[PDB]
């Protein structure tokens, strides 16, 4: 199942240990492999002690729907992953945020859902997990260790996030109007005005393809083309020491700017390497992150590099007839 | 899968000295190594986890270090209660494996044994076997030999010795040497001597009885 | 507060089966993985099996896979080890241990007192308890099988100076140990000294008195 980007699943020794704010790119990626970011999210917004993902790491997270394409590429970023990298924010849920039907919420400590205007996460505190409906947290006699397995984390949707090419407002408004034309029946998505109706139906599950282009709200689509392009930027490479683990911020910068480290076929072509020197020792090696590339989306006569893209369940109100 | 090796297998040091134990894994286990202390007669006790972290309540004289395959466990200043066998354990893999253990002796001042001799009881004599028990109490070092004598004749191959584990405060040993004869052989002779020679005695001791 | 109490060890012949139990108290049993670790006489520690907090994941060492089964009752707060097809290499003291997580992790933070399993075709026999005359005295626990025997003095009132020797294996195949104690020689009359010898595998319980004679 997938596998980790750099760091194998954590074996935490203390639920009370602090989470260190790391600056290196590969340092942050390592924390992402070990679900340190979801644990940080749980401690912040829910008053939860410890970690999730013991021995499992990010690769053993559970998904809705369970069969997930982007799950198989360890290098594709979930909304939580991009949040840790500061590309977006997964907000704490409020009572108004609609919990969607279909996921198996029972025994889950955290779950996350992309909404029409953002990304929302639901947490549980120490000693508790979600009921069957997801509406509440209830006492869970298996969670008091504070060192919980990965499948207690639920990521809803088949999602890939990346560095976007920002687009001007004119592009977004045109993209906005095309989506309105493709979905004339819809009124509100996740409580946010999509069209003007006055005549709405009750909220209803809505599996839709969308994309984040870094504006007011997302852009949902029916007919679109997706293409994966390769870009070989430094963010496509992670650097590790054999034995030590992820390289520091300064060692990673040196590797990616000075052709002084070792790497695989792709890394040496991009930034350069040097062999014939390596004694016993151990310096930093940088390898390619396993992904199809960057996703580029054609829609409504346009073509964008979006912040996020995927097919996920949102809630929609329809036109009354 | 992952094999753990400890060195030394055995180790002698005196109170106040520094003690270092090494443990090696056949593969990388990062820092996923624990250290256990098993005192005589007790279950193992976790002293250090994640190769360097002191367990709650463990004195600061205990420390550890290492990452990868080579690891170390250190007692900065030995104390008598540290008498134990120490085990390392990897938990990188779910199938946990221990090192073979390192036995720690406490060196101390020489101490002569208090020597006693016990005749067979009457209640035992009616079963046709006589057991004569000689006791060495609270001596150090362990090295000491008991030589039985019956009418000043050296008994051979008819005795057995048992030694207690080193004491957690005394650091001493205690020894028993049981001489087993038949009742017929027992009542053929008069003088039953237990002769102890030990470094803490200028001259060998003899404790005997007449029956 | 955290305590683990093993039970169920004893004599068993080769090919036989045993069920060990480990009763837990003082913590939320269902939130923590448990492990069984064994130790053959005079040898090192060998991890045997582990189980997650709920029981949905089990793990075994290759030396015992297919013959041993680990289970737990989280309402009774007890851990089990079912051992079948037993052999001589299975003779050991068996400990249960509390882990630090729901997932088996390998931190053995709390241990039981252990329970002895001896695998042999030989038969049980209770011991003979003879007396032994600052002066020292003691009792001679002779000709018993199997291990162990626990020797108390004056129902535990006597602790200082007590040395209970390791048992020795005789040519007869039976064990024989001594327990001794030193008393300040003004004990004749002024004090009573009784050794309590227990051999639970044969249910033999003896309270011998030790006294001067003539
Ligand atoms: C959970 O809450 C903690 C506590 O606020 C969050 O950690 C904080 O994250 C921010 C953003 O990455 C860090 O800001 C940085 O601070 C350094 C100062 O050393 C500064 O140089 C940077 O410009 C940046 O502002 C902040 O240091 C960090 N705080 C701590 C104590 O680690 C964490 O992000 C939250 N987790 C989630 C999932 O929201
Ligand atoms: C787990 O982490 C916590 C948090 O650092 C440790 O708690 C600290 O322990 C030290 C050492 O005794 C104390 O001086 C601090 O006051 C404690 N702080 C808090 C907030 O509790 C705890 O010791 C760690 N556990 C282990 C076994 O290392």
């Amino acid at each position: 199942d997938s596998g980790p980007i750099i760091c194998a699943g954590p074996i935490h020794s203390n639920k009370s240990a602090g989470i260190p704010h790391l600056l290196g790119y590969s340092e942050k990626i390592c924390q992402i492999d070990r679900l340190i970011h979801v644990s940080s999210w749980l401690r912040n917004h829910s008053q939860f002690q410890g970690y999730v993902g013991q021995r499992g790491g990010r690769s053993q997270v559970s998904y809705y729907p369970a069969e997930n394409s982007y799950s198989r590429w360890s290098g594709l970023l979930s909304p939580c992953d991009a949040d840790w990298l500061g590309m977006l924010v997964v907000k704490k849920a409020r009572e108004s945020d609609m919990i969607v039907p279909g996921p198996s919420y029972k025994g889950k400590v955290f779950f996350e859902r992309p909404t029409f205007d953002g990304y929302v996460g639901w947490g549980c505190g120490s000693g508790k997990s979600r009921t069957e409906s997801g509406e509440l947290c209830s006492s869970d006699s298996g969670t008091s260790s504070g060192l919980l397995p990965s499948d207690r984390v639920l990521w809803i949707g088949d999602v890939a996030c990346q560095l976007m090419t920002p687009i001007p407002e004119e592009t977004f408004l045109e993209l906005k109007s095309f989506s309105q034309s493709e979905f004339p029946d819809i009124c509100k998505i996740d409580g946010i005005v999509f069209n003007q109706c006055e005549g709405e139906s009750l909220p209803q599950p809505f599996d839709v393809a969308w994309m984040d282009v870094g504006h007011s709200h997302k852009i949902i689509m029916r007919e679109h083309k997706t293409k994966w392009v390769q870009e070989s930027s430094s963010k496509d490479f992670v650097c590790y020491k054999e034995g030590t683990g992820p390289c520091s911020e300064s060692e990673e910068k040196a590797c990616k700017t000075s052709g002084s480290c070792r790497g695989d076929m792709q890394f040496c072509k991009v930034a350069g390497c040097e062999h014939g020197e390596e004694t016993s020792e151990a310096k930093c090696r940088c390898s390619l992150v396993h992904k199809p590339g960057e996703v580029v989306v054609s829609y409504g006569g346009m073509r964008v590099r979006p912040k996020c893209y995927g097919f996920s369940r949102m809630m929609a109100t329809l036109h009354h007839h | 899968d992952i094999q753990m090796t400890q060195s030394p297998s055995s180790l002698s040091a005196s109170v106040g000295d520094r003690v270092t134990i090494t443990c090696q894994a056949s593969q990388d286990i990062s820092n996923y190594l624990n250290w256990y202390q098993q005192r005589p007669g007790k279950a193992p006790k976790l002293l250090i986890f994640e190769a360097s972290n002191l367990e709650t309540g463990v004195p600061s004289r205990f420390s550890g270090s290492g990452s990868g395959t080579d690891f170390t466990f250190t007692i900065s200043s030995l104390q008598p209660e540290d008498i134990a066998t120490y085990y390392c354990q990897q938990y990188e893999n779910l199938l946990y494996t221990f090192g073979q253990g390192t036995k720690l002796e406490i060196k101390r001042t020489v101490a002569a044994p208090s020597v006693f001799i016990f005749p067979p009881s009457d209640e035992q004599l009616k079963s046709g076997t006589a057991s004569v028990v000689c006791l060495l109490n609270n001596f150090y070092p362990r090295e000491a030999k008991v030589q039985w004598k019956v009418d000043n004749a050296l008994q051979s191959g008819n005795s057995q010795e048992s030694v207690t584990e080193q004491d957690s405060k005394d650091s001493t040993y205690s020894l028993s040497s049981t001489l087993t004869l038949s009742k017929a052989d027992y009542e053929k002779h008069k003088v039953y001597a237990c002769e102890v020679t030990h470094q803490g005695l200028s001259s060998p001791v003899t404790k005997s009885f007449n029956r | 507060e955290v305590q683990l109490l093993e039970s169920g060890g004893g004599l068993v012949q080769p090919g036989g089966s045993l069920r060990l139990s480990c009763a837990a108290s003082g913590f939320i049993f269902s939130s923590y993985a448990m492990s069984w670790v064994r130790q053959a006489p005079g040898k090192g520690l060998e991890w045997v099996s582990a189980i997650s907090g709920s029981g949905g994941s089990t793990y075994y060492a290759d030396s015992v896979k297919g013959r041993f089964t680990i289970s737990r009752d989280n309402s009774k707060n007890t851990l089990y080890l079912q051992m079948n097809s037993l052999r001589d290499e299975d003779t050991a003291v068996y400990y249960c241990a509390k882990d630090r997580s729901y997932v088996s992790s390998g931190f053995f933070d709390d241990w039981g007192q252990g329970t002895l399993v001896t695998v042999s075709s030989a038969s049980t026999k209770g011991p003979s308890v003879f007396p032994l005359a600052t002066a020292a005295l003691g009792c001679l626990v002779k000709d018993y099988f199997p291990e162990p025997v626990t020797v108390s003095w004056n129902s535990g009132a006597l602790t200082s100076g007590v040395h209970t020797f390791p048992a020795v294996l005789q040519s007869s195949g039976l064990y024989s140990l001594s327990s001794v104690v030193t008393v300040p020689s003004s004990s004749l009359g002024t004090q009573t000294y009784i050794c309590n010898v227990n051999h639970k595998p044969s249910n033999t319980k003896v309270d011998k008195r030790v006294e001067p004679k003539s």
